[PDB]
């Protein structure tokens, strides 16, 4: 069996850098390597074939090279769009792939817009109390997210998830989620999330008063 | 062999 | 579009059977040689089984034989996967990929189908329950409003969410799920949209759970708040 190994394992990477990405086979196959690509939760898609060829609709700036057991993919100017992971994979002897190459991309400061949900009449009926708190589209993925319940700061019933890069502005979004039982909500009325980020002059608070809405 | 064409090969 | 559509993922307990189908579409089904593929983070893709276009000549990976077994029904443009035998490292994503058909002497594999999810678990599997977030006061800013959906309490993953059906992608970002500490996934999806024409557009979230056969249409409504 052929074992294909990639490096580096992760980049970082600029728009309009040339991105390097390099594949070795445990022993000759020849020309029989292909390149996808993945993006999260997605499928992968093929980009090049027999080691240098380009599938119909892929952009020019993705070359493969290469013969034997040293691989090359070149990204000549990298784009936001090309935010993914890659994989080469070796066609001689059945079907096995690289562990793959994921490419990040570095972009300017961008401050998030903060938005706040109270939970829904819906839900309240149901006994359970779920409080969102949602920053969009910022950059770096650092970022400070601290609720706080009648001015006092709450730990150990939130939940934060974040996007992957948008392949568009290569920027992140991300998600505080409160739960409380609808007992223990009904006990307290204000409701905050406190947004700390290096593009913010100073915190960002959303809140509301439990009855308003 | 496995990596032998395995769609139509009319030629 | 050349496409293939992968279904029949959901938990399955070990030892247990399962069975998974691929529904071909803009392409000569009968004509192209089939694969089966599987993703996880840890061990990456794996090659899981080839079947020629007549269904004749079949090939496995070791780490399947005896359990799995490929076949196809070209009449019904559909790839079939039989998995008996179920064990825990069998969880995966299970990808159908055609055949690639570029002259040469060696041949793999070109378009990838969005996958279905294996879960190898004796827990019990559970439909969501879907939440509007509302836009309002609180969630509009430099006049955009946010809004999304909640889907709380499902298990297994994935649960997939569209909005207007399709024809409204722009702005969306649906989260990676949590896992709660009861053991039961929760994610959200929101949009930003004009806080200009909330009175005029519809948002209706379609949430869909293929494990549980669970789909939820929510029109998301403005808060007067």
């Amino acid at each position: 069996d052929i074992q294909m190994t990639q490096s580096p394992s992760t980049l970082s990477a600029s728009v309009g850098d040339r991105v390097t990405i390099t594949c070795r086979a445990s022993q000759s196959i020849s020309s029989w390597l292909a390149w996808y690509q993945q993006k999260p939760g997605k499928a992968p898609k093929v980009l090049i074939y027999q080691a240098s060829s380009l599938e119909s609709g892929v952009p020019s700036r993705f070359s493969g090279s290469g013969s034997g057991t040293e691989f090359t993919l070149t990204i000549s100017s990298l784009q936001p769009d090309d935010f993914a992971t890659y994989y080469c994979q070796q066609y001689n002897s059945y079907w096995t792939f690289g562990q793959g190459t994921k490419v990040e991309i570095k972009r300017t400061v961008a401050a998030p817009s903060v938005f706040i949900f109270p939970p829904s009449d819906e839900q309240l009926k149901s006994g359970t109390a779920s409080v969102v708190c949602l920053l969009n589209n910022f950059y770096p993925r650092e970022a400070k997210v601290q609720w706080k319940v009648d001015n006092a700061l709450q730990s150990g019933n939130s939940q934060e998830s974040v996007t992957e890069q948008d392949s568009k502005d290569s920027t992140y979004s991300l998600s505080s989620t409160l739960t409380l039982s609808k007992a223990d909500y009904e006990k307290h009325k204000v409701y905050a999330c406190e947004v700390t980020h290096q593009g913010l002059s100073s915190p960002v608070t959303k809140s509301f008063n439990r009855g308003e809405c | 062999d496995p990596n032998a064409n395995p769609n139509v090969d009319p030629n | 579009q050349v496409q293939v559509v992968e279904s029949g993922g959901g938990a399955v307990q070990p030892g247990r059977s399962l069975r998974l189908s691929c529904a071909a579409s803009g392409f000569t089904f009968s004509n192209r040689g089939m694969h089966w593929v599987r993703q996880t983070p840890g061990k990456g893709l794996e090659w899981v089984a080839i079947i020629w276009y007549d269904g004749g000549n079949k090939f496995y990976a070791d780490s399947v034989k005896g359990r799995f077994t490929i076949s196809r029904d070209n009449s019904k443009n559909t790839l079939y996967l039989q998995m008996n035998s179920l064990r825990d490292e069998d969880t995966a994503v299970y990808y159908c990929v055609r055949a690639g058909d570029w002259k040469a002497d060696k041949y793999t594999m070109d378009v990838w189908g969005q996958g279905t999810t294996v879960t190898v678990s004796s827990a019990s599997t559970k439909g969501p329950s879907v939440f509007p977030l509302a836009p309002s006061s609180k969630s509009t800013s430099g006049g955009t409003a946010a809004l999304g959906c909640l889907v709380k309490d499902y298990f297994p993953e994935p649960v997939t969410v569209s909005w207007n059906s399709g024809a409204l992608t722009s702005g969306v970002h649906t989260f990676p799920a949590v896992l709660q500490s009861s053991g039961l996934y929760s994610l959200s999806s929101v949009v930003t949209v004009p806080s200009s024409s909330l009175g005029t557009q519809t948002y209706i979230c379609n949430v869909n759970h293929k494990p549980s056969n669970t789909k939820v249409d929510k029109k998301v409504e403005p808060k007067s708040c």
